[PDB]
């Protein structure tokens, strides 16, 4: 299919988003100014976030065989822009410490936001696979932004050997997936069997390789044991980016895939995945329970919480809400997600060599940063579950689509891991107020970008019907 | 068609010869001629990242050369919009050559 | 007269032994020898069932399979260099230092 | 037509299998070099000329390149892990290796249960891929390019001398 | 860093003083043999440390040693390079690689008798070199030549300094790639030896100025090859110019590569070519003339 | 055994044979005239007493090389140090292989054809890679990276100059190519692709001024130091047959190819091949040596994007045509 004007208004973001990725580049080309590329970087964010008005204007439409779009990518669109936004504005403090180039940072960042539009308006393998690459080799080079750290070098070797093996299982499971189907749209993996022939050998084995590579980039088990380390040894604002966008962008093209393949209804699939959810949300609240980092405890609940949102994923044909389940809790796990990290990237801004992740060095952290503990443990009870905040909400909104569905060891593992998760959330957000033995505006802006997390999760908690009436509104193509 | 299996025929015997050519030179040049002994006969007569840097851009704009390639092997048949298309894709490959050169990663001399 | 089946294999051994050449290997440029390896075979299994339904789209996933094999291969050896430069060994097994 | 395709498959899966046992890097990458020369061989057997084209030009004339030119610039000799032969020791590679094979039996009998009337070989030209590229797949030919520039930023970001 | 700069490291006296041998010693393979192996083992065991060079293997500094490889006329000697990367932090040149022990045959040989090694200390300058030495002699002598000697000695030393200048010329533009105007600029030396050899019967070392004069008269029919060497040369001076030096290559392998002022020429000794491109006007057939330099315009 | 289809068969094998006979011979026989075209440039004679016109000094010179004592480096790895010369001869005799010499001469009438003499391309840096490593001499190591590393600073625009033939021809078949020059031959519009092509297909086959053994003497750093006998003929020859291939491509992608107004065509296509040929004594004559980050420099800056907006003038113009 062509491209007409209305489909490049559909287009707008990722045109926007392109030319931002060249305009920055070209400034940079012209003089090293961390102030004005940060600042086009943003401003270009920015205006794709205000063109998602146009778009949702345009209407819902297909542009090319490769992208579909609809209130569903608008929604993930946002999503992404928002975290693209937040992570430039909490990697400006921390990139004044830092005495190599900074400017290829925001570059990355723009990248990587790219892929996470591509993913956000995938309708096809082609630009699923094209996605999640635009959103992983950026993040190679962000996870080792500073490389002369051992830890951020390790963690970018283990997410660029990770990530390039499991490419390479998501390629392969694709191509016996186009092999048995003949067509790479999505509507179609599954489309030429009938009379109940739908477990196809070679379209199971080939959507098991891509489950494989997806679930190594959702940190799902047993895909999941870069996480913690990676989580640790990255840059805070590029844990944020990575906890946030990348997990939301993937979740959500996983989300369309498994709605539009008529292969995504088959119960082996379904089985599989809820082994993969039940084991994830188990082992994710399981292994951060003595943790005394709080990048790796973000790492293991990160594991959990994709977990509760594969519970979610499981009854896409059963029930009748569970992209509106899935949308609520990504937006909640979005603002939460970007409180705790952003409050890790402030306190450990300016780079200066280690990071600040010691729960030792969070210890007391009422006692001369107030308002920053104060969101720090309303993001922990918020991702408990704790109700008047929005992480209660999804995972209210999880239960009701398990329980209509009848998930009921889905049900209960949700339930043992929330026991699990109040016990090491609890124990982060109550030691912020123990006893323990900046000065410009952009650290002011990151500190009032997670004050606005807080704000918005308590606000949404006690009153989550905007959320859900905007969820509701941002609905696919049936 | 009788033409193109002697046509490759032709190229199995044309690839055949060459190398068996050049390994029957090799061979000879090996088996003719005295061979002496000497005592220092024996004895023969750390590189920047640059080095890597070119091969690194070499691969990187190959790439971007192949789809060129294909671009240019049919562009009656693509119109204007792949003219517009092609047209995006080099402006984005010249501002990458271009913020190559500006910040040094293409400058050997100091 | 080629089956698809056969041309799958073939992709298939060529993944599986580029697999375990990426598992076995202490040596990070054996490592990123072995995915070079499985993501060729992937590429290679996309251009046999391209090649199957007479469309251009398994040449096309070839396409985009070997610019991401390009620009893969591109970072690991940055960081496969970056790790000579900073340790002077190339055991994989000394990046270990975050665990737990 | 198969002639060719059989024994460039062979020559393919016996050079990746020196691949991953050998111990010199150069000579691994020359074996990893036959083998894409006979993946390119397999490629032209089946009709995909393009695909066999831009496997000699570009995974084997200039990724490997990249490879070959690392590993020359390293300066790899007698380093301790290669003198070890530690994946030469059945206790090190037995477990993979029946790992591998698991997979392999597994994605074979999935294999062999689809739908197969043969690859009729029919080449499928440049000239039908350049239309596609640049018809329905247009958002991937610019977004490889966005692609591409990445690993170019992020390669230079980490290869860098300072 | 007081070491020795013309005999090798393990030299046994000192040969400019008045109680050492000057002539050859018996030649022994064994000798050659050990140094032989100091050669084989000289990059193993080498150290900065004795070549004044420093701070060597920071670990990212390399050292490379060149040697007769390029053998452009000018001879063989060694240079040990102290490389960033690309780019030369320090660098000594090792030389006594083409010693001959002159001023020991200075004092070996006759007055009379040292004039052909006079005309091998320079060997593209001939009669220039010998020029020099008869005049020292001939203020020891207190000789006073007569006007002919003057102009006969000068337009020698003016005919080989075109020979030296034209293999110079000619080798740097080969040395910076261009290979063409060596042989036109060797035929050209070849009509300077014409007339060389027929004045003083040689090519390259005439030895044939003299304490008090020259060896012989001028033959008869100098004049004719004077005259046709000066209607050769400026047509090929100019092809040389524009077909090399001109060269926009040439000129950006050669412009601002290896630049030093004035302070820096006087300061190391430079003269000739070298200083005057630095502004300062001191040349020897002006400032002190010598030979009767001062009647030619 | 009697069929026309099997006659026609032995026909193109015969004719495939005497291609690559005439083209390995007109390589050592351009050894020998480069020799003489030197001579003639530079005011004299060259060689010109072994044989008639000197032309038997190409079998004096066999005949020495392959009775030169055959000679590996023991610290040497013996499989790369003898797979490079074989490389540097075979890459671009098969590159050869695609060039339409007349009308029914042709070895491999192929579909990617000038996409078949860039695989060779990449093949022929390999060759210069493996003699550079295996001679284990670190002098002709560093010698060898950095000559790789000015192949590939041109190699990166060597299909690009080869891409506005191609989109005029709208194939990539090289006889294609021939007949969409009957008219105007290709190096009217297509006249910045033909000097970056040319200038890229001298530094591709390390002709001067490219040639790394001999732009750095002093450092001893060629790559070609440890190579004696018939291996460093193999490079020798090698290195000419690339000329001559060179040449000849550049004959039938902007020079018409065989076509002519009087002449047979393979004596237009001759011609033509062998005044490029002596153009690249000219070359070698004539023009001084650049430094080498400015050769590299040249390379990236200045002709990839002369290609690439090259290509794109030549898209806009091709598509303002076709009414
Ligand atoms: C310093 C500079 C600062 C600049 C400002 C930055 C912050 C503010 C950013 C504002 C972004 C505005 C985006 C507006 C999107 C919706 C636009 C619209 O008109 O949508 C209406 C449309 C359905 O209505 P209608 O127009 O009738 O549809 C015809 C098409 N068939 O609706 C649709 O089709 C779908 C509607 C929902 C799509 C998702 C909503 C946008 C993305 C939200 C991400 C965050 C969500 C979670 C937080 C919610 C908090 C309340
Ligand atoms: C020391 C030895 C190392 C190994 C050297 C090579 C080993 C093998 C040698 C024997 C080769 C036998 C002949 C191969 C087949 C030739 C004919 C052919 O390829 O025909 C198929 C196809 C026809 O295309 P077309 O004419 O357009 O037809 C359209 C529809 N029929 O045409 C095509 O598909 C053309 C494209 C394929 C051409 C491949 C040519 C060889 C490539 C490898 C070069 C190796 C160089 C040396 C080693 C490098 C370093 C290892
Ligand atoms: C001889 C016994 C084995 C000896 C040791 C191994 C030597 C090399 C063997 C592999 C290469 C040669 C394989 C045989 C090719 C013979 C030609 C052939 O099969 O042609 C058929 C077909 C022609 O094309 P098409 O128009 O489709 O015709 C179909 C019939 N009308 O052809 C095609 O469609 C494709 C033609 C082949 C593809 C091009 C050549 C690829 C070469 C890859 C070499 C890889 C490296 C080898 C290294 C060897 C040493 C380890
Ligand atoms: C058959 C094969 C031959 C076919 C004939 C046509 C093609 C010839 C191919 C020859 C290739 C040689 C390429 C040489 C490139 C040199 C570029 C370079 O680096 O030049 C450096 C020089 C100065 O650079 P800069 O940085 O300014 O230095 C200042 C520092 N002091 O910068 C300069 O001097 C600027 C100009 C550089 C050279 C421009 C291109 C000249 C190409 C050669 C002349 C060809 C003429 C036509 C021949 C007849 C054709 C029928
Ligand atoms: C119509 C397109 C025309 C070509 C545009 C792209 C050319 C790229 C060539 C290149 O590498 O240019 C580098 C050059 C660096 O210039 P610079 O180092 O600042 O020089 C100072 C003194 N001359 O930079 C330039 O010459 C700048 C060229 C324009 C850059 C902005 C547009 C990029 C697309
Ligand atoms: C220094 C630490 C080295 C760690 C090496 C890890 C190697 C792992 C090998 C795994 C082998 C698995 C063998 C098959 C298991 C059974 C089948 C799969 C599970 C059902
Ligand atoms: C440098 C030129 C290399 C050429 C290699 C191939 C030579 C092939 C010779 C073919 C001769 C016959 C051509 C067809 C007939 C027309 C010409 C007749 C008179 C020769
Ligand atoms: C660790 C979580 C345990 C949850 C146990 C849930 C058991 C559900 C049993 C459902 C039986 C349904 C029979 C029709």
């Amino acid at each position: 299919m062509t491209i007409t004007p209305q489909n490049l208004i559909a287009l707008l973001p990722l045109l926007i988003v392109g030319l931002t990725v060249v305009v920055v580049m070209l400034s940079i080309a012209w003089r090293r100014n961390h102030f004005l590329n940060a600042t086009l970087s943003v401003i270009g964010l920015n205006a794709a976030l205000v063109s998602l008005w146009f778009v949702g204007q345009a209407g819902a439409m297909d542009v090319t065989p490769l992208m579909r779009v609809d209130g569903f990518a608008m929604l993930y669109t946002g999503l992404v822009l928002l975290a693209s936004l937040a992570t430039c504005t909490f990697a400006y403090p921390w990139l004044e410490g830092y005495n190599d180039n900074k400017d290829e940072f925001y570059l990355l960042v723009l990248i990587a936001a790219l892929g996470g539009i591509l993913l956000a308006n995938a309708n096809h393998l082609a630009s699923l696979f094209l996605g999640i690459e635009l959103i992983s080799l950026p993040l190679f080079g962000l996870v080792g932004y500073a490389f002369r750290q051992k830890r951020s070098l390790e963690a970018s070797i283990k997410y660029t050997i990770l990530s390039a093996a499991a490419s390479s299982f998501l390629l392969f499971g694709m191509a016996l997936v186009y092999a048995q189907s003949g067509d790479l749209s999505f509507v179609a993996l599954g489309k030429n069997l009938g009379d109940g022939m739908l477990n196809e050998p070679l379209l199971l084995a080939g959507f098991g390789l891509m489950i494989v590579g997806l679930g190594f980039k959702l940190s799902l088990v047993p895909f999941h044991l870069w996480t913690p380390d990676v989580y640790q040894g990255a840059p805070a604002p590029v844990s944020t980016f990575l906890a946030t966008a990348s997990k939301i962008a993937i979740f959500g093209v996983v989300m369309r895939l498994f709605l539009y393949a008529p292969v995504g209804d088959s119960e082996a699939i379904r089985v599989v995945l809820a082994i993969i959810a039940f084991a994830s949300i188990i082992f994710g609240n399981l292994m951060a329970l003595s943790q005394t980092n709080i990048k790796r405890l973000l790492g293991y609940s990160s594991i959990s919480h994709l977990g509760y949102l594969l519970v979610a994923l499981i009854a896409l044909q059963t029930g009748e809400m569970s992209m509106e389940a899935v949308g609520v809790y990504l937006a909640g796990y979005l603002f939460s997600s970007l409180g705790a990290f952003g409050v890790v990237s402030l306190m450990s801004s300016p780079y200066r060599g280690p990071d600040a992740d010691s729960l030792f060095s969070y210890r007391g952290l009422f006692w001369h940063r107030p308002i920053l503990a104060a969101v720090m443990t309303v993001m922990m009870l918020s991702l408990a579950g704790i109700p008047m905040t929005l992480g209660f909400i999804g995972k209210f909104y999880v239960l009701a689509v398990g329980v209509q569905a009848h998930l009921w060891w889905l049900v209960g593992a949700v339930v043992v891991g929330s026991a699990i998760g109040l016990y090491y959330y609890l124990r982060v957000a109550v030691s912020l107020y123990l006893h323990a033995p900046p000065s410009n505006w952009q650290y002011s802006a990151g500190g009032i970008v997670v004050l606005i997390s807080a704000l918005l999760v308590l606000v949404l908690g006690v009153w989550p019907q905007p959320l859900i009436s905007i969820v509701r509104l941002a609905m696919p193509l049936m | 068609s009788t033409e193109v299996i002697a046509h490759h025929w032709a190229f199995a015997i044309f690839l055949i010869v060459a190398i068996g050519l050049c390994c029957l030179m090799l061979v000879g040049g090996w088996f003719l001629g005295g061979r002496a002994r000497a005592r220092s006969k024996n004895v023969p007569f750390r590189l920047s990242a640059k080095f890597y840097l070119v091969a690194m851009f070499f691969v990187i704009f190959d790439v971007e050369a192949l789809y060129l390639f294909a671009w240019s092997t049919s562009i009656r048949e693509s119109g204007w919009v792949g003219f517009v298309e092609a047209a995006i894709f080099i402006f984005v490959l010249l501002a990458g050559l271009v913020y190559l050169v500006r910040i040094g990663a293409l400058d050997w001399t100091p | 007269m080629i089956p698809l089946q056969h041309g799958l294999i073939l992709a298939a051994i060529l993944f599986v032994l580029g697999l375990t050449g990426l598992v076995i290997r202490r040596n990070l440029l054996f490592m990123l020898i072995g995915l070079e390896i499985m993501i060729n075979a992937s590429a290679l299994a996309f251009v046999v069932a391209g090649s199957y339904w007479g469309q251009t789209d398994g040449q096309v996933m070839y396409i985009l399979a070997i610019s991401l094999a390009a620009a893969e291969a591109s970072i690991g050896l940055a960081l496969l260099l970056q790790l000579h430069r900073r340790r002077q060994n190339l055991n994989i097994d000394s990046v270990s230092e975050m665990r737990g | 037509m198969e002639f060719a395709f059989y024994i460039c498959g062979l020559i393919a899966i016996l050079a990746t299998l020196r691949v991953i046992t050998h111990t010199n890097p150069v000579h691994a990458l020359l074996y990893l070099i036959i083998s894409l020369l006979a993946i390119s061989g397999v490629f032209f057997s089946l009709g995909a000329y393009f695909a066999g084209a831009l496997e000699i030009i570009v995974y084997a004339g200039a990724i490997m390149v990249l490879f070959v030119f690392v590993v020359m610039m390293l300066n790899l000799g007698g380093s301790e892990i290669e003198q070890e032969r530690q994946w030469l020791k059945p206790q090190v590679w037995i477990g993979p290796a029946i790992l591998s094979a698991i997979m392999l039996v597994v994605i074979v009998y999935a294999i062999l249960g689809v739908n197969d009337q043969g690859i009729d070989g029919t080449p499928i030209s440049a000239k039908a891929v350049g239309i596609t590229l640049f018809g329905p797949y247009v958002l991937a030919v610019e977004l490889a390019s966005m692609l591409l520039l990445a690993g170019l930023v992020v390669a230079f970001h980490v290869g860098r001398e300072e | 860093n007081l070491r020795r700069i013309m005999m090798p490291q393990t030299w046994k006296g000192h040969p400019l003083r008045k109680d050492y041998p000057a002539r050859a010693t018996e030649f022994s393979p064994f000798e050659l043999t050990k140094a032989k192996q100091d050669l084989e083992m000289e990059a193993l065991t080498f150290k900065p440390e004795e070549w004044g060079m420093k701070r060597g293997t920071n670990e990212d500094f390399m050292f490379l040693n060149l040697g007769p490889n390029h053998p452009s006329a000018h001879g063989a000697f060694r240079i040990v390079l102290q490389l960033d990367g690309e780019e030369i932090v320090d660098c000594v040149p090792d030389i006594g690689y083409h010693h001959r022990g002159a001023e020991k045959m200075g004092e070996r040989q006759s007055w009379h008798s040292y004039i052909p090694y006079t005309d091998r200390i320079e060997y593209l300058g001939g009669c220039v070199n010998e020029m020099p030495y008869v005049l020292a002699v001939e203020k020891l002598a207190g000789i006073t030549v007569p006007d002919r000697v003057n102009v006969i000695r000068v337009m020698l030393s003016e005919l080989f300094r075109i020979n030296s200048h034209l293999l110079y010329i000619s080798t740097f533009i080969q040395d910076v790639g261009a290979m063409t105007p060596v042989f036109f600029a060797f035929t050209d030396r070849q009509k300077i030896y014409d007339l060389v050899e027929a004045i003083t019967g040689f090519r390259m070392h005439p030895a044939w100025f003299r304490i008090g004069g020259v060896a012989h008269d001028l033959p008869r029919g100098w004049d004719r090859l004077l005259r046709e060497f000066l209607d050769w040369m400026p047509k090929r001076l100019a092809s040389y110019e524009k077909a090399a030096l001109q060269n926009t290559i040439l000129k950006g392998r050669s412009q601002g590569v290896a630049a030093y002022g004035a302070k820096e020429a006087l300061e190391w000794g430079t003269t000739g070519a070298g200083l005057r491109a630095t502004g300062i006007d001191f040349d020897v057939r002006k400032a002190r003339p010598y030979s009767g330099y001062e009647n030619f315009d | 055994w009697i069929s026309p289809e099997l006659i026609e068969i032995l026909l193109t094998i015969l004719k495939a044979v005497v291609i690559l006979l005439v083209v390995v011979t007109c390589g050592a026989f351009m050894s020998f005239g480069e020799r003489r075209l030197l001579g003639l440039f530079q005011n004299r004679y060259g060689p010109n007493r072994v044989g008639w016109g000197g032309s038997l000094q190409l079998v004096a010179d066999m005949i020495k090389m392959f009775f030169k004592e055959d000679w590996i480096p023991k610290f040497s790895d013996r499989v790369i140090f003898t797979l490079a010369p074989m490389i540097a001869f075979t890459s671009l005799l098969l590159a050869f292989a695609i060039v339409p010499v007349s009308p029914g001469w042709v070895v491999a009438d192929l579909n990617i054809g000038i996409l078949f003499f860039l695989m060779m391309a990449g093949l022929a840096v390999y060759a210069v890679l493996f003699a550079g490593w295996s001679s284990n001499n670190k002098y002709s190591l560093l010698g060898a990276m950095r000559a790789s590393a000015q192949t590939l600073s041109y190699e990166v625009f060597l299909g690009l100059s080869l891409m506005g033939v191609v989109a005029q021809a709208g194939s990539f078949n090289m006889t294609d190519i021939v007949n969409s020059q009957a008219h105007v031959w290709n190096v009217i519009p297509q006249f910045f692709g033909f000097i970056t092509f040319a200038i890229a297909g001298v530094a591709v086959c390390h002709r001067h001024p490219f040639d790394q053994p001999e732009a750095e003497q002093e450092l001893a750093d060629g790559y070609h130091i440890e190579y004696s006998g018939m291996k460093f003929g193999l490079f020798f020859v090698g290195e000419y047959i690339g000329i001559v291939t060179i040449s000849a491509l550049m004959v039938t992608l902007f020079f018409g190819g065989w076509q002519g107004p009087l002449l047979p065509p393979f004596i237009w296509f001759a011609l033509k091949t062998a005044f490029f040929m002596m153009m690249f004594i000219l070359i070698r004559a004539s023009l001084p040596r650049p430094r080498y980050d400015q050769v590299m420099s040249f390379g990236w800056k200045i002709c990839l994007p002369l290609t690439l907006i090259n290509l794109l003038v030549t898209a806009a113009v091709i598509l303002w045509q076709a009414q």
